[PDB]
RNA sequence: UUUCUAGCGAAACCACAGCCAAGGGAACGGGCUUGGCAAAAAUAGCGGGGAAAGAAGACCCUGUUGAGCUUGACUCUAGUUU
RNA sequence: GCCGUUGCGACAAGGUCGUAACGAGUAGGAAGGUCGUGGCGGUUGCGUUGAAGGCUGAGCGUAGGCUCGGCUGGAGCUUCCGUCAGUGCAGAUCGUAAUGGUAGUAGCAAAUAUUCAAGUUCGAUCCUUGAAGACUGAAGUGGAGAAGGGUUCCACGUGAACAGUAGUUGGAUGUGGGUCAGUCGAUCCUAAGGUACUGGCGAACGCCUUGUAUCAUCGGUGGCG
RNA sequence: CAACGUGAAUGCGAGGUCCAAGUGGGCCAUUUUUGGUAAGCAGAACUGGCGCUGUGGGAUGAACCAAACGUGGAGUUAAGGU
RNA sequence: ACGUUUCCGACCCGUCUUGAAACACGGAUUGCGGAGUGCUUGUCUACUGCGAGUCAAAGGGUGUUAAAACCUUGCGGCGAA
RNA sequence: CUCAACCUGAACUCAGUCGUGAUUACCCGCUGAACUUAAGCAUAUCAUUUAGCGGAGGAAAAGAAACUAAAAAGGAUUCCCUUAGUAACGGCGAGUGAAACGGGAAGAGCCCAGCGCCGAAUCGAUCAGUCUUUGGCUGCUUCGAAAUGUGGCGUAUAGGUGUAAGUUUCCAGCAGUGUCGUAUGUCCGAAGUCCUUACGAUUGAGGCCAUAAACCAGAGAGGGUGCGAGCCCCGUUCUGGAUAGCGGCACUGUUGGUUCGCUUGCUCCUUGGAGUCGGGUUGCUUGAAAGUGCAGCCUAAAGUGGGUGAUAAACUUCAUCUAAGGCUAAAUAUCGACUCGAUUGCGAUAGCGAACAAGUACCGUGAGGGAAAGUUGCAAAGGACUUUGAAGAGAGAGUUCAAGAGAACGUGAAAUCGCUGGAGUGGAACCGGAGACAGUUGAU
RNA sequence: UAGCUUCAGCGAUGGAUCGGUUGCAUCGAGUAUCGAUGAAGAACGCAGCUUGCUGCGUUACUUACCACGAAUUGCAGAGAGUGGUGAAAUUUCGAACGCAUAGCACCAACUGGGCCUCCAGUUGGUACGUCUGGUUCAGGGUUGUU
């Protein structure tokens, strides 16, 4: 239970919230697991997910189908994978919309700041777990 | 809560009178809009006051007698050491060593949940909170939209008196409520209002209750200045001993049945054997004739 | 219509009530909004005491509460005369000063005067450089106990004792107590009179 | 114009409904009682009836309901004279 | 014979049973309701292998109502114990939303009037061209303006709606274009009149006077510069 | 204080307190009766009814005659009839 | 059983009214909404606790599943003349 | 008559300031109804209230007794409980209606005029230095205010002089050292998407060594994710950590200013608000009753005087304050504004008028009036293509768990209406009772 | 036969009901911050395509700076973009200020017209009341002096 006097248990409030998010807190938001194999290797359970991270779908119609991340529409709350598309009536191909909390990211793409991201997290995982 | 003291009284509206082949119910003034002309205020009014708006002073809360609460809290206590009260309230006490059921101080010093749990199961009491686990349902009605989503049933209640910060370990365990000795709840001793709960005392809660709610002697509480326990109306609660008491049997005198009565009424007049076992000398009459 | 045996009916509500409504919904909050500002007053002036001045001893004024005393506003200029203490270092320290009041009994003097002498007694001064004591300043031990104190300074107590058993004298017994309460009320109710009798008699 | 045709297309009103005689009934029935009778679906007219429709009678009375006006009604008042 | 009420009674039971008599009812009063509705504290369970809701066969109850079946539906619902209430509709010329018979009915009848051939079009009484016949008849059914409108102006598309028939047409609808001033007006002067200053009044927002009420209200030639 | 012992018929259990609803337009009939020419008129007395009430009969009818009502059955009737 | 057909019965509801099927008024049809409430003050009644007492106010102390619960009154209300 | 002062009054686009106008919940000052109740109605009531005008703040106002009272006395203001529906008022009708004492929250005291002493010891601009410069400090800077009196001491507890004892600093900034709060930003966090099964999709069902066991739990609040999730994600718990900023403290140093004072005894001296108070009368107002408060006009003071002690007046016992000048935090009111947390409330005819391009469309010349309107699906995958038609549209097809979820799209009631089959059908139709037929249903 | 009525089955019209819910109502808590440095409010304008709503002001659906760290999204398009927010900027009406109230006019400087007395442009300024001081004044109002 909560204990944040100004934490809200408001389930209108908390709705609000996730659905006005801005772009910057829906990063947040849009958030995935990582593999075990990655976790043992990063030391992290989850990042916010990011353009160009490999992805394998863990949940759903397409549980199993892997690819690479080629958008992440923040207003719809879905990323667009690589290979996972569907065919309209007319011929053309449109990507399967999928919530990043349904896949497990298999490939970090790492740059300056993503990398002394991961470090921050590795750290802190370390300092909790070790005083648990 | 109460509603708006000015919902459905916000219209300039009058009522048209008679002449004009319409109900007298006041009107929206105006034109140009469909609310133009339509009836307004009235509590059968789309739109008006609703009958008696809900006030924000009526009687929420109410004052309780000292005394009353205190025989409450006192009665729900001893009824907790009762077995059948507590399997009749739905707890799972089927292998509980001892109704009540008074733990080590030790437990007092638990501070991780995966020992409070290790000591419900070892205690047998994980069928309560189980049970527990499998009664948590949606809730049937507006409550869920209200912040109420979910029903689930009620654990045991911890009860101690010298806290090493020992709630901590039972927190989040489903249905286990933790108190302590000093101040104890009827709302959680009597939920609902029924009597019952499943109790785990530590040694010094128990220990400890003698000192706050005294004896049958009388100002015997110290911590209630004046308070002591209720004194019974019936000495003997059992209505069957009494009964089959000696002394008692002895006066009652032996059951009886229901009294018979004829029921039917035939026809000595049109019938023989009946008119001659009401009457013996109709067939000597008869012989004679 | 009031019909039957009825109690006639007083109800105050023939005004416009509804635009004056006041409920108590925020009782609890109230009290706990006074605690956190005693809690802050305590950090902000401690070690000094949580009520603050200390007050003086005083009878409730008519004769139906004569016999109850009460704190006052504060010490008269007469009884911290008596208790040889300036107004202008009762400030200082912490006590209450009654301008107003004045003492025209010495029992009642004496009472707050006493008063006074046990609250110099439970004084713990500190120096007013740490570095540097001085000359009535509590000493250093003395100054590792200081606590600061919570609730009225100096309570008053209020426990009734009962006068113990005697011997009904002789001399009580042979008074007769109601034709003295009636011999006082008469002769407060005629004594204007009698005055005008003895000036008429000298006059004659 | 109505009439018939093509196109277009409302409203009032409506407890349920619509053949009569007498009877009795809240003292003038479409319904009830006893009689006369009683056979689809419809078009154009009609103004006897539906105590037909429009409107909580503008007449009359009641209400301890008003308003306009008058004065020798009751109580006041601007103004003015002293 | 059965149901219930009342009285009485038996039984180790907030119950069952027995027995005798009895049962009209407006206004009204009480009682019972495992009659129904929505919350709360608890308790009992069901649910994407199908809840609520909806339509409707086999039953149950004197009744209020209830259970189950079948079909639809797609996410909640529920027993019992206390307690609470925005708790039950046929009416109020009730509020609101929708829909009937009337009824393919009343009706679409003032202002004289249209016809022939052709064009375009899937489609022409109604749009366009030509020929004819009529009308306004210069105090016009002509040509331009003021107030008002505000793009209705012009061109090219147009399927629906609107143009109380129709429509290929339109003041409709879609897309674009269009208003050029030293001389025409405003701008400038003052009329009736409005409104400021001060001045008085006013509890005050502010009012009253436009007047010798108020009032120290300037500006012109010339020299000098 | 002493003694006496229930003194017409028939029927039947009796008494007390409190809290409160609706009502405060009545109407009809045998008999008596006032005003009136009378009235399905106006006003009274006793009782019974309708209002509040169905049921058999008077063809029909608030009041008339019979009779008052849980829900069914068999038998017999009231007033009325064949 | 809201089908048909027979025999008997059978006037349209709500309302005001002495009296309504009325030639008295409202009602064309259907859905949904729609009216003895809140609070203050009395009084009686029922139930609960205690009982010459009872309830305690504002307040204070403590309480973090902290607007709750628990503790707390020379004094106040009603009662005891 | 010349020059020079002062007084009074002007003009300046002179140098530098300040006011105006918004907001409504609370706050302060005015002005001020009627409906209504009295079963009529005029005093009364509604009500010292809607409406109107003015003026502030984060609170405002009030506030340090010309008080309460009659004890063995209390002692500024504000607020709560109680007093109390009491005293009192009232066509003494309907109705109205306080306060002190008592228990509490909070508590904080002071400054002038006058008298007296020093007597211009005081102050604004400007100039020049100097600093830590949205302002301060220094002056032979130069002007001006001020003797019709600025400053110092000093105000009812009094005060001052001298004297004897004691006792003697305080303000403001700057830098550091720690100590502590932050509705202040940013960053950080424990454990299964494990096997079997179910599903369109799981979070649903079963299993995961062990006596006690999938694992975490100081985290089983909430939300999202294809209804169901502590363990998939954000989050939640850590009386959470790290970091930067703001603050509050405490101590050290430093800078600038400032301190001949304070208490008690004795000594001598000294000590106060006028068109005001009070009185008459008039009007309003109050519970205030021969006048509670306020105001107009007339009258108009005194100095142990003045006010008050609730029944008016003389004459007497006293008691208690010190009016006609001023400042002052807290407890208290209030969601109008900004930011938050909740709920036995409503769930789209409800709840604010407004869940939505709502004070919007629209209406009125104007003041102003004022709606209706939520829902495809997990995902548009929003129906390619063939075919008839000018087109609307239809017939096939495709997508989809599903389209009879097809765009006005969840469900899809009643009224009303069309078709197919059966049956009835002479100026109503419906309905209760009793059978028959058709039909439905049960039969170890 | 048809019509009418009725029953069973099917389909329309209509939008009730049910199921939640970024909305509303009420309670509580914490803060004190409008305006001549131009407020509240109004008008007009601003986007590649964008009427409305929301945002903004000629730097106009936003600039700078600081945090975070890869998007925006209908189509395009190319330290992103979000948040904080201390720098800059903030149109016209409006107390609304030159006078009037939908118009016209005065003072300076500078610039161009070739020069300029005349035009045009740009920039600064011209409101009412009031306080302090300054300058220039008026009055036999009182007074001195020649």
């Amino acid at each position: 239970m909560k204990v944040n006097p100004f934490v809200s248990s408001d389930s209108g409030k908390s709705r609000k919230a996730h659905f006005n998010a801005p772009s910057h807190e829906r990063r947040r938001i849009m958030s995935a697991p990582l593999t075990k194999e990655l976790r043992t290797k990063h030391g992290i359970r989850a990042i916010p997910i990011r353009t160009d991270d490999e992805v394998v779908v863990m949940r759903g119609r397409h549980k199993g189908n892997t690819g690479r991340v080629l958008r992440c529409y923040r207003k719809k709350f879905v990323i667009h994978i690589d290979k996972i598309t569907r065919e309209k009536a007319n011929g053309s191909t449109v990507h399967i919309g999928i919530h990043p909390s349904k896949v497990a990211i298999t490939k970090l793409k790492l740059d300056k700041d993503r990398r002394a991201l991961v470090e921050r997290k590795a750290a802190g995982r370390s300092r909790v777990t070790g005083i648990l | 809560h109460a509603v708006n003291t000015k919902a459905g009284k916000q219209h300039s509206a009058e009522s048209w009178g008679t002449g004009r082949a319409v109900a007298r119910i006041p009107r929206v003034r105006g034109g140009g809009t469909h609310r133009s002309g339509q009836g307004a205020f009235g509590n059968m009014c789309r739109g008006g006051h609703m009958f008696a708006p809900l006030k924000v002073f009526r009687r929420w809360h109410r004052n309780v007698n000292i005394a009353q609460k205190r025989y409450a809290v006192s009665s729900a206590i001893a009824a907790s050491g009762i077995p059948a009260l507590l399997q009749a309230r739905g707890h799972v006490i089927d292998q509980v060593a001892e109704v009540p059921l008074v733990v080590s101080d030790k437990v007092e010093s638990f501070r991780k949940t995966k020992e409070a749990v290790v000591f419900l199961r070892r205690s047998h009491l994980w069928a309560d909170i189980e049970k527990v686990y499998n009664s948590k349902r949606n809730r049937a009605g507006k409550g869920k939209l209200r912040n109420r989503q979910h029903k689930q049933k009620l654990g045991p209640v911890v009860i101690y008196g010298q806290d090493a910060e020992c709630a901590r370990a039972f927190r989040n365990i489903p249905g286990v409520d933790v108190m302590n000795v000093e101040r104890l709840n009827l709302l959680k001793l009597a939920p609902g209002g029924h009597l019952g709960r499943l109790i785990i005392w530590t040694e010094s809660a128990f220990k400890k209750l003698d000192t706050i709610y005294g004896t049958t002697v009388a100002n015997s509480s110290q911590l209630k200045k004046g308070w002591s326990v209720p004194l019974p109306i019936m000495a003997n609660s059992d209505f069957s001993r009494i009964i089959r008491s000696e002394e008692v049997v002895k006066a009652i005198r032996a059951p009886k049945k229901n009294p018979v009565l004829p029921k039917v009424h035939r026809n000595p007049l049109k019938k023989r054997t009946l008119l001659y076992k009401l009457n013996p000398y109709a067939s000597i009459l008869r012989k004679a004739s | 219509a009031p019909r039957g045996n009825q109690m006639l009916g007083n109800a105050h509500f023939r005004k416009h009530w509804h635009k004056r409504i006041k409920t108590w919904f925020d009782q609890p909050a109230r009290k706990l909004r006074r605690r956190q500002n005693r809690q802050a007053k305590a950090v902000e002036i401690a070690p000094r005491p949580v009520a603050g001045l200390l007050r003086s001893v005083v009878r409730c004024p008519q004769k139906r509460y004569n016999t109850k005393t009460r704190l006052g506003r504060g010490f008269s200029l007469q009884e911290l005369k008596a208790a040889g203490i300036s107004q202008a270092q009762a400030r200082t320290i912490g006590i209450a000063v009654d301008v107003r009041r004045t003492n025209k009994t010495a029992e009642g003097l004496k009472a707050n005067a006493d008063r006074l002498k046990e609250y110099k007694a439970k004084l713990i001064l500190f120096p007013k450089k740490a570095s540097a004591p001085k000359k009535g300043d509590s000493s250093a031990e003395e100054l590792k106990v200081a606590a600061q104190l919570r609730g009225d300074v100096l309570p008053l107590s209020h426990t009734i004792t009962f006068d113990e058993p005697r011997q009904v004298t002789d001399a009580e017994r042979k008074v007769e107590i109601f034709r003295l309460l009636r011999k006082e009320r008469a002769d407060k109710k005629y004594r204007g009179k009698r005055e005008k009798r003895a000036r008429e008699a000298a006059e004659e």
